[PDB]
């Protein structure tokens, strides 16, 4: 089974990405770190064909809002101990646009 | 010229269309990437496949 | 063509990761890119192994040392271009560390 | 036993083994872990292999 063809993640492969994940009951609560989140984002890259440097968050500290919009997860602090928090509204409003407009 | 999927791919998202070994598609859109747009012969479902799990029929 | 298994980085495999891609080359004074830097780490490790998490480089501006010990690579200007250069002291040499003990 | 290669490798260093498809090997200790240490009876060589690039002769 070939690698799947890469291609450009979006808003709406963000959102059925997110609400997959979110079924599967996996991200949620999860304690973040950059082996775990690689490891999800090489899943997803082999698997879906969205090449792995999409899921990067806003700069601490505090809650680091998803660049992606359209990627439901936001990480929240509970160097901050970070977890990984579903938050549909990431979907309806583009948090991170507005804190750090310069990354668009 | 119809295709015929060589593997099987599930899709997550919902543009994706799934499918598997063995179904044959009839290609809507193939100059916008790798990632064609297919329709199913077997269920007339259209989406996009991994151009590479399917071969000419 | 299996993704080969997993095989932890190590100063000996990172010294002969340089002289090895020295050998075929094509990164000297290559123009820099996360994009390419990203294809080339994934290309070892589905080639070699190494999980892709090891060639990261020290903060801008100017040069951009490694910081694995053993990788004889760094990012040389012309923000800021800039590109690949073999500098073979780095593998008896921990710049980044000297110069960034932050990031250890 | 032997294995063979079922697909070639080309290794980075001296003390891991590139070979073809095919190449036959001994393996010389596969208790360490997935990388095995093997001698390929088409050289006469000894070195490190991705274990899943062979399969029992
Ligand atoms: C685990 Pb990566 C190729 C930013
Ligand atoms: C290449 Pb020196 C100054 C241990």
């Amino acid at each position: 089974r070939p690698q799947v063809p890469l291609r450009p993640m979006t808003y709406k492969a963000a959102v059925d990405l997110s609400h997959f994940l979110k079924e599967k009951g996996g991200l949620e609560g999860l304690i973040h770190s950059q082996r775990r989140q690689d490891i999800l984002d090489l899943w997803i890259y082999h698997t879906q064909g969205y090449f792995p440097d999409w899921q990067n968050y806003t700069p601490g500290p505090g809650v680091r809002y998803p660049l992606t919009f359209g990627w439901c997860y936001k990480l929240v602090p509970v160097r901050e101990v970070l977890e990984w928090r579903f938050d549909s509204r990431l979907a309806f409003h583009h948090v991170a646009r507005e804190l750090h407009p310069e990354y668009f | 010229a119809l295709f015929v999927a060589l593997y099987d791919y599930e899709a997550i998202t919902e543009d994706d269309l799934s499918f598997h070994k063995g179904e044959k598609f009839q290609i809507l859109n193939s100059s916008e990437g790798d990632w064609w747009e297919a329709r199913s012969l077997t269920t007339g479902e259209t989406g996009y496949i991994p151009s590479n799990y399917v071969a000419p029929v």
